[PDB]
């Protein structure tokens, strides 16, 4: 094949042009996103039961939903969260790889069969299914800087004149609103209701009757009488469209003209649907929008379009409004693209410089510069054809594979140049001989790299996708590079080389070149005689090999393991949990204190604090609170003392003094879609039907037991809310009936006075909005106030609510959790800074084994993924080992020679482990990928050396020692050149300061250690293995 | 370290 | 409160979450 | 421009020193292996 294309340079040029065109077309159209679909598909069902405690929502709503959601295939695990506010959330997480667009239909259809089995209020509110594993492209906050608009006004303005336009641009998927639009609130007044002899049911009936739409029909009906010529539409009563119209609703009119109006008994205003969440941006009331990227869309273009559309609206922005972007993900993608371009340019310049330094010929230097971009475009085209995207992992694989492309180019060019120098033949025949000698080795190493990288893509779960991106990119790059080396490069060696005379290797000239050649030749002679001397003996270095092996094993065992390193994303969360029974006022005070601290003592680091009151990751309620703190750009935060870790450590140290609140601060995981906390999630599940008190006592005992080992477990905290006092009202049914009061009236009054009822819909400024009915604050705020409400009996008299009702106190849980259909509770927390996660998991399992009988344990979230390393058992590494053994035995006919090649594998793993231990990084996915790359490079060097030695031994009559020494003398310049190129090209990865530098640091350190140690300890060791294998198996 | 608490003083008064 | 509390007693108002029975604490009056 | 110039100068001052260390390990390993081989 290579000699075939040598005589036809333009055939190779045509193939290159086709590949370049394919790469350009691929780069023209390709989705761009921060991360691929890494998290497993998840569907969340949300339902609302206004003014209902946790128990009512749990038994009457989510029980029926959970019962009727059985039979869904590919279901991994289900969780359920009820609340005292009245919201229930059921999250179903499926297996990885399934089509979510069908699972959503399945769960929705199964839910629609249980709709008539739910109470009426939840049906009127409505339930909604959605996909929670989508991640937020950006959040757009809108704030008021004068004090006119409130949260409700801002939310309605966004819902009316911002949501549609922002949703109707290009590339935008789901758009979520963090507020609620307007709603006509009707605040009763018990004094006025008693004055006119009315009850809330009368107001509800009047609103239902006087705020309806009637199908009037049509003038000149559908069957017309003979001789009709007029036809029109009749417009009868319609929905009320203003507060002044709602205030004129009649409630009681006598025959003499006396009337009672709704405004005479209640206050009508325009408010929100629920006053449960208060959002303040830097101390000002604010609302927000969440924009998610649609599938198969460009992130940067969508962001630019969103920014332009938002900047269009300022002339029409009313009053004082400001638009801010607390959190967006585009800078990471821009940084990734910039790093890719920088690495490509640096590699090209570096390889040109090193080729000029060594080969001294410009025509030799120019050959790879017109070959590496061809392979890059081919990789782009193949990756586009397969169905991948431009993530932050594929480009990392490309910057990793640049070294492989450079290695192939260096090998081919150096071999042809040395053949020409030592043979005297001109470029044509020298290229023919070199290609004929090296084609088998090239095919063998391509097959070896494919065999070592493909099985990594067969992992399951999130790790499966993370490995899949790198594996696909690497194998595509290797295949394209070897195809290019077979087709395009031999033509280049045929045409663009100068046939210089033998012996003119720069020794005829002085300066840097001749002198450098002098020490290079002297060092080559020294190395050759040294390796000959060491090869004279065999058993002296077997003990060194065993020492290296045992040291590598000890380092592998000692090195801690984790899942994925933390990164400085510029955003971190702060959580506030007040004691049980705390109201909104104290939470607002604590949030104000936190905001003041952040904006006063960290002015040079933070940029804005988006405080949210009433909602927390643990559980919604008037007891918790959250705050998303965003930092300035990484350019303005120099040093390691101004990163996320130091900032959050100082923040929690300072917040430890905040009384009446346990304020914590933490950093969100690098992949935001998978989980919300950086630590493991552990779940205790009741099985023997103990109840709730036993479960709580067991959880407290386990927490105390785990807190007694402050060496591997840190920040072990519950994820729920503790039990709270509750008010119990008991109505004397027979007393109420005796007095003449119907039970229905009492129940309706109690449910519409303190809980609030949703009655009808109305048209406001050209849109549909609900109307809500509830008492006016001061009459529903203390227990004694329950005596202020009056109910009409049959006789027409009004009886007070305190004449037939009592009251008492109780204890109840404000948040009930369920896992897989059983009551359960969750403990979430990280591990020690100096130990592996798996050891903490094992110790937590051992601690849970000591629990009282009847309580089981389980994992969820990333922990479950960490428990999916059963495929990471040697059952897969061994498969790869046998596959590469078979490939090596097939490349050259021997069942024993590949042992020498495999013996070089530990010599790079030892260096990778040394670098990891020196830097202190843990064993994670990126380090594993770098280790595999180093193993592949060492195997490539071993393949080249062994193949050259075997060819010299077989084709000619050279003896074992003589052929081995000649081969190792011959394969010295390419190895050193490739090692120098790789080591110098991976400098920025190790030296990277910030901007998502954790993965870069880990991979660069692993690559540096592996490459340096393999280059140092392979030239001296591979010949020993070769000669030992040949003599022992002679 | 030593935990600290904010406490109120109980004294009778007519209302 | 009708019974249980006497004149001059001290009742914690803040720091309840971070405190536990039978622990020495620094008590300060708040306004 | 400035970034391109700094990248070039950094590359050309870092290649020769790195090649120097690599030849240093070559020399050191060769000598120690020669010493140990003859016991």
């Amino acid at each position: 094949m290579p000699n075939f294309f040598i005589d036809r340079p333009i055939f190779a040029w045509v193939i290159a042009i086709i590949i370049m065109l394919a790469g350009g077309l691929a780069i023209l159209k390709l989705p761009v996103a921060q991360y691929p679909t890494i998290a497993p598909p998840a569907v969340t069902i949300s339902a609302s039961y206004p003014g209902a405690d946790a128990k009512t929502v749990q038994d009457t709503v989510t029980q029926v939903i959970e019962q009727n959601m059985n039979g869904i295939d590919n279901l991994m695990y289900m969780s359920s969260n009820s609340d005292s506010t009245g919201t229930v959330q059921i999250t179903l997480t499926f297996e990885s790889g399934t089509d979510a667009d069908i699972a959503q239909v399945q769960v929705q259809n199964k839910l629609q069969l249980a709709m008539p089995l739910l109470p009426q209020e939840v049906q009127q509110q409505g339930v909604s299914v959605e996909k929670s594993s989508s991640s937020f492209l950006m959040v757009v906050g809108v704030i008021n800087t004068d004090g006119t608009m409130t949260q409700e006004d801002i939310s309605d303005y966004v819902a009316a004149n911002m949501k549609d336009a922002i949703s109707r641009t290009s590339g935008v998927g789901d758009v979520q609103l963090f507020g609620s639009q307007y709603a006509m609130r009707i605040w009763m007044n018990p004094n006025e209701l008693n004055k006119f002899q009315l009850t809330p049911v009368d107001v509800i009936t009047a609103i239902k009757a006087q705020n309806a739409q009637v199908a009037a029909g049509q003038l000149g009906g559908t069957p017309p009488v003979k001789g009709q010529q007029l036809n029109a539409s009749i417009i009868a009563q319609t929905r009320l469209t203003s507060t002044e119209e709602f205030g004129k609703i009649l409630l009681k009119v006598n025959q003499d003209g006396s009337r009672v109006l709704l405004r005479d008994v209640a206050k009508i205003e325009l408010g929100g649907e629920n006053y449960d969440i208060i959002a303040e941006f830097n101390g000002q009331p604010a609302s927000g929008l969440g924009i998610k990227l649609a599938t198969g869309a460009n992130a940067l273009d969508t962001a630019a379009a969103i920014r332009a559309e938002l900047a269009k609206m300022e002339p029409f922005f009313p009053s004082g409004l400001k638009i801010v972007y607390p959190y967006d993900t585009t800078p990471f993608v821009k940084i990734s693209i910039h790093e890719v371009v920088k690495t490509l340019v640096e590699a090209i310049i570096l390889v040109f410089l090193v080729m000029y330094l060594f080969l001294q010929n410009f025509r030799a230097t120019l050959i790879p510069t017109i070959a590496v971009p061809v392979v890059l475009l081919g990789t782009f085209a193949v990756l586009a054809a397969f169905g991948f995207s431009i993530n932050t992992l594929t480009m990392f694989g490309m910057v990793l594979a640049i070294g492989l492309l450079v290695d192939d180019a260096i090998v081919v060019v150096e071999n042809v140049e040395r053949v020409m120098a030592e043979e005297g033949l001109p470029p044509k025949e020298a290229t023919r001989k070199s290609m004929g000698q090296i084609q088998g080795a090239l095919v063998g190493i391509a097959m070896v790299l494919s065999a070592v990288f493909v099985p990594m893509a067969f992992f399951g779960g999130s790790t499966g996708a993370i490995y899949r991106q790198f594996s696909i990119t690497i194998v595509s790059a290797m295949a394209l590079s070897v195809l290019v080396a077979l087709i395009l490069t031999p033509a280049l060696c045929a045409t663009m080389l100068k046939p210089i005379a033998k012996g003119d290797h720069g020794e005829g000239k002085k300066g840097f070149f001749g002198w450098f050649n002098r020490m290079f030749e002297k060092s080559t002679h020294h190395y050759t005689d040294s390796v000959g001397g060491i090869l004279r003996s065999t058993g002296r270095y077997l003990v060194l090999y065993l020492i290296i092996v045992v040291g590598m094993a000890y380092l592998f065992v000692r090195l801690p393991s984790s899942f994925l390193p933390d990164e400085d994303q510029g955003v971190f969360m702060t959580m506030v949990q007040l004691p049980a029974g705390a109201t909104q006022e104290r939470t607002q005070k604590v949030l104000n204190e936190v905001t003041h601290y952040y904006l006063t003592k960290e002015k040079n680091n933070v940029e804005s604090v988006f405080a949210v009151n009433g909602f927390g990751f643990a559980g919604r309620g008037q007891n918790t609170g959250i705050a998303f703190v965003s930092l300035k750009d990484w350019a303005d935060r120099p040093g390691e003392e101004n990163k996320v870790e130091a900032i959050t450590m100082r923040a929690t140290r300072a917040f430890s003094q905040i009384k009446d609140a346990m304020v914590f601060a933490f950093n969100l995981p690098a992949i935001v879609e998978l989980g919300t906390a950086t630590g493991f999630d552990f779940e205790l599940i009741d099985q023997a039907g103990l109840g709730h008190e036993k479960l709580t006592q067991a959880r407290n005992q386990l927490l105390a037991e785990a807190a007694k080992h402050p060496d591997m477990l840190t920040s072990v905290r519950p994820n729920g809310l503790e039990d709270t006092p509750q008010f119990k009202i008991d109505i004397d049914q027979e007393k109420a009936q005796a007095l003449g009061v119907s039970i229905n009236d009492i129940n309706t009054t109690l449910g519409a006075a303190w809980g609030g009822s949703y009655v009808n819909d109305f048209i406001d400024r050209g849109r549909v909005k609900k109307v809500y009915v509830m008492s006016e604050a001061k009459y529903r705020m203390l227990p004694d106030d329950i005596g202020d409400w009056y109910v009409r009996a049959a006789d027409g008299q009004m009886v007070p609510f305190s004449a037939f009702s009592s009251s008492r106190w109780e204890y109840g849980s404000p948040r009930l959790e369920r896992y897989n259909g059983l009551p359960s509770m969750e403990i979430l927390g990280q591990a020690a800074p100096g130990k592996s996660t798996g050891e903490a998991m094992e110790l937590m399992e051992q601690l849970a084994s000591k629990l009282p009988t009847g309580v089981g344990y389980d994992w969820t979230g990333m922990s479950y993924q960490e428990r999916l390393s059963g495929n990471q058992a040697p059952s897969l590494y061994a498969i790869s080992l046998i596959v590469v053994f078979l490939c090596l035995a097939a490349l050259y006919e021997s069942w024993s020679i590949p042992f020498s090649v495999m013996l070089v594998v530990p010599l790079g793993v030892i260096g990778a482990l040394l670098a990891a231990t020196f830097r202190g990084l843990t064993n994670d996915v990126y380090f594993q990928v770098g280790l595999l790359t180093t193993i592949g490079l060492s195997a490539k060097n071993a393949i080249l050396i062994v193949e050259f030695a075997k060819d010299l031994m077989d084709k000619e009559g050279k003896g074992l020692i003589e052929a081995t020494l000649d081969a190792v003398r011959m394969r010295l310049r390419p190895i050193l050149m490739t090692s120098l190129a790789f080591i110098l090209g991976v400098m920025p990865l190790v030296i990277s300061t910030g901007a998502g530098s954790g993965a870069q640091n880990a991979v660069g350190t692993g690559v540096m250690g592996g490459m340096v140690t393999a280059t140092v300890l392979a030239i001296f060791f591979v010949p020993v293995f070769f000669v030992v294998v040949r003599r022992r198996f002679s | 370290q030593m935990p600290a608490v904010g406490v109120v003083t109980v004294k009778t008064e007519p209302l | 409160v009708t019974e249980g509390l006497k004149a001059g007693d001290r009742v914690v108002i803040s720091g309840l979450q971070k405190v536990r029975p039978g622990v020495q604490v620094k008590a300060q009056e708040v306004t | 421009m400035l970034e391109l110039l700094k990248s070039l100068v950094f590359a050309v001052i870092m290649v020769p020193v790195v090649m120097a260390i690599i030849l240093g390990l070559i020399y050191g390993l060769g000598e120690v292996f020669n010493i140990f081989s003859g016991v």
